[PDB]
């Protein structure tokens, strides 16, 4: 399984766009959700230099066919999703086949529900390490789609999905290191806080246990 | 050297002061075991020192068998009034076994039992003892009830003792409970699952147990019906089958029946430690009693199936049982079935060469050909591994039942569902960064099966969505919509390198050069079917073959053009063609601005980006867009 | 001392293999690495923030090497506590600077639309990140103050240097607050009472000039833009550049310890006390000295806090 290159992460952290243009497509596909968000959503800088950089990012993205899935994900009404997630959390206290056959809002709901379930499991435990078999973070074929939806959910629901709690949650799934790495790659300013949270919550090693 | 225990040392003063109740004595005996980890006592204030607990734990994990237990057993046997239960010893042994797995070693005694009171404990646990508070009527036998804790604790420890040391203790289980042999078979299968891979004998295990269970349940209900009137006369409490307390606290002693499947939650936690322990090695030695060690059953099924003595009935039933698992929603079930099928049966697709080379050589392959084809067709919609789906497609391409129209239509519909619905699988199989030989074989298989299907249909409406096709050359055909969408998707993927005849034939029949398209009409309503929807049209636009692009861009209404330009992944040539058509539409219809174009700035930047890529056209659209607002 | 860190790096590199003791070797190696780290961020362009991030990363690499070496150089009766704390607070406020450079660029990752439909929350992640950066810089200023008031034996110039570092921390914190988090409560204007302050070193002059320029830039940009602005991030990042482009000065207390005053603090005593009878604790202490007692300052009174 392929991780995000240090060269690509350095390019993304500095937002140096000609560097992102000179990148291989498998490496670029890992950074796809964020780059789509910076290319399509309304710019916050509103500066001419950033407008030109946004244009180059759009040019670099135009050749990728996988962008259309992320555009479909970004079209979902996130108000209803946030309301549903909050109500489900208040209520609290094949799955991969359903994810595949699901349209964008339904599959967003599926993976968000699984994430919140893992977060509740983490919060309930005092530190004991569990392993939640999810079948969606485990399937090699669907890792790209699940990762894209995860990045879009973290970006569009930041209050409901704090980055440190996602990081603490992802350790309990099979391929969580890869998911966490590309998640941090898509929000590069979260690296220090993710590392700090991971180290702080690392209180019980149990003599280098699982 | 000691002859007494910690319970006796505590009871020396406890019972002397005042004779405690049996429950209090049992609780004291259970607490006196001291099977907990002493290292956990210094996790709060770091007191007592931990420098010695670590050294003591390693030597404490491996312990010998003392004569104190034997002395206590002898005392209990000689005195009828001695209140000493083996439940505390069983709980201590279970706790020690559970703790020892983390620090287990070859030179460490994982378990050691010094008392032969297992038979006495079993006899005393199944018997009924009159309670102090509850007094039953004289001469009337009360129901057989046991404490939940004792029943739950006696099962795991006894099972572990019987399985780990089946030499002497295993003899008792080898003549009473066949479930011990079934669990040994499961252990030899290296999979703690119900049903196990080694428990494939349905005629002996599943059938007899199912036949006996209905009779046993009926007999139990009949026996309990007489006692229900007397029980209700005293309590006057309602009884319901779904809310029956006795069902979850008592169970009929029926060892001959099928084993109980554990819940998925316990199994998920167990699987994490199952690979860590690696308990499959211990089961290879056990062969007495034999349930039907997995290698022996493997060879037995091999000569029953591969050899000339193979029979239709048993082989067909085994294959049906074995292949209905592939359609399940559990990845573990289908993976185990796949591995077992490869092992029973047995340089490209080496892990799947069994299905391509071993299966056709069977004497009764033709008898079972239809059912395995149906099972694979059902498994296509469930399977997620691209290699497994590749093997299934290749098999369902060489060994294709053609004679029945119904079967061929259903097979085409299933493969079409694979091609259309399973978009991620299709993209993964023919990802453009790596055209593999397996990809070439699968693509050739798909075009071959679809070409034969369309040809056979041509040579000649069960479903509502059937469409009555018409060609410009004079041929008639009735087909589903999904199969047409599927061949269109195959043609977008480009020609194979191994073969081009089938690809070119399909492209010619479906989209002949400079000829009218095969207009499609519904069978029932006889109205013009939308054989090329927007998503499919956009899919063929991104294809690198010019014929699909040309067929897709015909008479495009401007809203569709505006939708297509906004899409991503369009090559430069297709983008230039799209912009040329957009310019023609703008020159012929300036009124596309009002009720189609939601925003001007983003589309202007889009057109600028298309020009920056090196795509011609769009100048009139760019001018019209910049006239509304500056870029 | 004067910030010529390339020359210092060369000379310290030359001085290795001349010492005999391993802790002095680690001390000189740490000095070489600190000089290299400060030399790394001399090549900062005025507006290139990507180059700034790379340079700060290189400086942090060399600083981490240096602090590992310095920790290896610490021994009993030579703990190098001031040096360790000073360079630890230099490692911080540089990775805090790196985080603020990252948050400059975080504005290019767009806000959610759900939050965008209704004032500071509309910014998105960047608002909470600026809040975290403000708290981090305030904590850094507090820690620099703690180092200041734990440096009773330091000469005046070292204390002024620590004051300058603390004031840089406070400057970044105030800029973040007044540009992003609370522009309405920006308080009065930056009316410098000192005006043309009589600086005792060129480092002082450069630090105060940077402070005055940053405060002038902040004041002219107070309510002219919404906190989603690229100009606020531009002003903050330019403040980072200005603060880092003036080379750090290692002062006398980093090398020479002169006063060395302590307290013995013998107190009258695992001691059992009854519940009703409350303890009567007497603490006696003597202030110790090395050679000239009151070289820089004299103890007037001793405050004994019991908890």
């Amino acid at each position: 399984l392929q991780f995000v290159s240090p060269f690509a992460f350095e390019a993304m952290q500095k937002v140096d766009v000609v560097c992102l243009a000179s990148l291989s497509d498998p490496e670029l596909r890992l950074l796809l959700p964020c780059l789509v968000r910076m290319a399509l959503c309304a710019p916050a800088d509103q500066s001419q230099s950033w407008a030109q950089d946004k244009k180059l990012i759009l040019r670099l993205l135009s050749g990728v066919e996988a962008v259309n899935s992320i555009v479909a994900l970004l079209s979902v009404d996130f108000h209803a999703l946030e309301q549903d997630a909050s109500k489900e959390q208040q209520l609290r206290h094949g799955l991969t086949l359903e994810f595949e056959h699901s349209d964008s809002p339904r599959r967003l709901r599926l993976v968000l529900s699984e994430l919140l379930a893992i977060m509740n499991k983490v919060s309930e435990s005092n530190g004991e390490f569990f392993f939640k078999s999810s079948e969606l973070f485990e399937s090699p074929v669907y890792l790209e789609e699940a990762a894209d939806v995860l990045c879009i959910l973290q970006a569009e629901l930041p209050s409901l999905l704090p980055i440190v709690d996602v990081a603490e949650a992802l350790l309990h799934v099979r391929n969580g290191a890869w998911f966490l790495c590309l998640l941090v790659a898509n929000v590069p300013d979260s690296f220090n806080e993710v590392c700090r949270g991971l180290i702080k919550n690392g209180e019980r090693q149990d003599e280098e246990s699982l | 050297a000691i002859q007494r225990d910690a319970v006796w040392w505590l009871h020396t003063v406890v019972p002397s002061i005042s004779k405690l109740a049996p429950k209090d004595y049992v609780h004291c005996l259970h607490k006196v075991l001291f099977t907990e980890q002493p290292e956990t006592y210094y996790k709060w204030d770091n007191w007592p020192p931990e420098s010695d607990r670590n050294f003591f734990l390693r030597l404490c994990s491996e312990v010998p068998i003392l004569e104190d237990t034997l002395m206590r057993i002898l005392v209990i046997g000689l005195s009828r009034e001695l209140p000493l239960g083996p439940a505390d010893a069983m709980e201590l042994a279970d706790h020690l076994v559970k703790r020892a797995a983390a620090v287990q070693a070859d030179d460490v005694e994982v378990l050691k039992v010094g008392r032969t009171q297992l038979i006495d404990a079993v006899l005393n646990l199944c018997t009924y003892h009159h309670p102090e508070n509850i007094q039953l009527p004289p001469g009337y036998q009360p129901p057989n009830l046991a404490i939940s804790t004792l029943y739950w604790k006696a099962w795991p420890l006894l099972l572990v003792v019987a399985a780990f040391n089946p030499e002497n203790i295993g003899l008792a289980a080898w003549e009473e409970y066949p479930t011990l042999k079934m669990l040994m078979e499961m252990v030899m299968t290296n999979n703690y699952s119900y049903p196990p891979c080694t428990l494939t004998d349905e005629e002996t295990r599943t059938e007899m147990l199912n036949r006996e269970l209905q009779t046993a349940q009926r007999e139990k209900q009949e026996i309990l019906a007489f006692e229900g009137h007397l029980a209700a006369a005293s309590t006057k409490q309602t009884i319901t089958e779904s809310s029956s307390l006795l069902l979850s606290q008592l169970t009929s002693l029926d060892p001959q029946g099928p084993p109980r499947r554990p819940p998925p939650h316990i199994l998920d936690q167990v699987k994490s430690l199952n690979q860590s322990l690696r308990l499959g090695h211990l089961l290879c030695r056990s062969r007495n009693p034999d349930f039907l060690k997995q290698r022996q059953l493997l060879g037995r099924l091999q000569d029953l199936l591969l050899g000339p003595k193979a029979d239709e009935q048993t082989t067909c039933e085994v294959l049906d049982y074995f292949l209905r698992r592939l359609g399940s929603s559990q990845v573990a079930s289908r993976v185990l079935a796949m591995k077992g099928l490869s092992l029973v049966l047995s340089d490209v697709l080496q892990g799947y060469q069994w299905l391509l080379r071993d299966l056709p050589r069977l004497p009764l392959f033709d008898s079972v050909r239809s059912t395995t084809a149906l099972a694979l067709q059902q498994a296509i919609h469930m399977e997620t591994d691209p290699q497994t789906i590749s093997a299934y497609l290749i098999y369902l391409s060489q060994h294709t039942p053609v004679e029945e129209q119904a079967q061929h239509s259903d097979l085409a519909l299933d493969v079409a569902r694979l091609v259309v619905e399973r978009s991620t699988i299709m993209s993964h199989l023919f990802s453009k960064l790596s055209p593999s030989a397996a990809s070439d074989a699968v693509l050739s298989a798909l075009l071959s099966i679809f070409s034969r299907y369309v040809r056979r249909m041509r040579q000649s409406s069960e479903s509502q969505d059937q469409v009555f096709l018409r060609w410009s050359s004079g041929e008639t055909a009735t087909m589903h919509i999904l199969v047409v969408h599927a061949m269109v998707i195959l043609l977008t993927l480009g020609p194979p390198r191994a073969d081009d005849s089938e690809f070119q034939a399909l492209l010619d029949i479906w989209f002949p050069e400079e000829k009218p398209l095969p207009t499609a009409f519904l069978v029932d309503t006889s109205e013009e079917a939308l054989l090329l929807p927007d998503w499919l049209k956009l899919r063929m636009i991104r294809s690198e073959v010019l014929r699909l692009v040309d067929a897709a861009l015909q008479d495009l209404e401007p809203q569709q053009l505006l939708l297509f330009v906004q899409s991503f992944g369009i090559p430069v040539s297709s983008m230039s063609k799209l912009l040329q058509f957009l310019d023609q539409a703008v020159a012929h219809d300036p009124q596309t601005l009002e009720q189609n174009i939601m925003d001007k700035n983003y589309m202007a930047h889009l057109v600028e980006v298309q020009h920056e890529r090196g795509a011609s056209g769009g100048q009139t659209f760019h001018s019209l867009l910049t006239a509304s607002l500056p870029p | 001392r004067m910030g010529n860190h390339d020359m210092a790096k060369e000379l310290y590199q030359s001085l290795l293999t001349q010492v005999a003791s391993e802790h002095f070797y680690f001390w000189l190696n740490s000095l070489k690495e600190f000089s290299h780290a400060e030399q790394c961020l001399t090549g900062l362009q005025e507006e290139n923030y990507s180059s700034a991030l790379s340079c700060i990363a290189e400086s942090l690499k060399f600083y981490h090497k240096g602090i590992a070496s310095l920790t290896a150089a610490s021994t009993p009766l030579n703990p190098l506590s001031f040096q360790c704390e000073f360079v630890k607070l230099r490692i911080d406020l540089l990775q805090a600077f790196s985080q603020l450079i990252c948050t400059c660029n975080s504005l290019k990752t767009s806000p959610p639309p759900a939050i965008a439909t209704t004032d500071l929350q509309r910014c998105g992640r960047i608002s909470n990140q600026m809040k975290q950066s403000m708290e981090e810089f305030r904590s850094l200023a507090s820690r620099y103050g703690d180092l200041y008031q734990a440096s009773f034996d330091a000469d005046s110039a070292t204390l002024r240097n620590v004051e300058l570092q603390q004031q840089s921390c406070l400057l970044i914190s105030h800029a973040i607050e007044a540009l992003i988090l609370d522009p309405e409560s920006a308080s009065f204007q930056e009316y410098g009472s000192t005006g043309t302050a009589h600086a005792d070193s060129e480092y002082e002059r450069r630090m105060m000039s940077v402070y005055n320029h940053v405060l002038e830039e902040v004041e002219s940009l107070n309510r002219k833009y919404t906190p989603v602005s690229y100009m606020h991030t531009a002003c903050l990042c330019n403040a980072i550049i200005a603060l880092l482009k003036v080379p750090l000065s290692f002062q006398r207390y980093f090398f020479q310890k002169l006063q060395s005053t302590s307290i013995k603090l013998a107190l009258s005593p695992p001691i059992a006390v009854q519940n009703n009878q409350q303890l009567a604790l007497k603490v006696e202490g003597v202030v110790q000295h090395g050679s000239k007692p009151g070289l820089f300052r004299k103890i007037q009174s001793v405050c004994l806090n019991v908890s």
